[PDB]
């Protein structure tokens, strides 16, 4: 969360996507764990583009 | 109207105060902006797990530099967190830490 | 005197008798409910002033 400046530096890309998804939508980290091949579905979406 | 909750345009990085100046044949904007001018690498501690039911997790900043309770992310000092700085959310499963 | 102290978080402010303020335009929208822990005490003690 870069609230002020670049002091926050860097965070793991995969973890950042999960946290941002949790904030944007009701999908939660526990729900994401229940969901299977979520990353594979994201890869399929990139392939479709 | 508000320095906070503004997309970056008033100043590079942080913006503190905004002023209005009358340019000839137009409007001139003068803004006060904060630039770090130095960077020092310190290890963060993404929250902590405690015996209390709500664990202490640092929502405003990524982590705590030392003792799992530090607040020297600003210009100077090494003040330690007293837990007032970090809001307490519902505990989330993780290894001896909020993570 | 106790560790919790009067503080301004939303409209807040007010004078004697702790908080006597209304977030809504209509006066006395909130009786004075809020409480909560106070993070720190500023200079000119007995008052956040």
């Amino acid at each position: 969360w870069t609230a002020g400046l670049s002091s926050f530096a860097a965070i793991p890309f995969a973890q950042s996507i999960f946290y941002r998804l949790n904030g944007v939508g009701i999908t939660q980290q526990v729900l994401s764990e229940n969901q299977k091949l979520i990353a594979n579905k994201f890869n399929q979406a990139l392939g479709a583009m | 109207k508000a320095q906070s909750k503004r997309s970056g345009f008033c100043g590079q990085g942080t913006h503190i105060v905004s002023f209005v100046v009358n340019a000839p044949n137009g409007l001139y904007f003068m803004h006060v902006g904060y630039y770090p001018s130095n960077h020092i690498e310190v290890v963060s501690a993404y929250g902590l797990c405690d015996a209390a039911n709500p664990t202490n997790c640092i929502a405003p900043v990524n982590g705590y530099f030392i003792k799992t309770n530090n607040t020297r992310i600003v210009d100077e000092w090494s003040y330690t967190g007293s837990s007032f700085y970090a809001p307490e959310p519902i505990t989330s499963l993780n290894t001896k830490y909020v993570a």
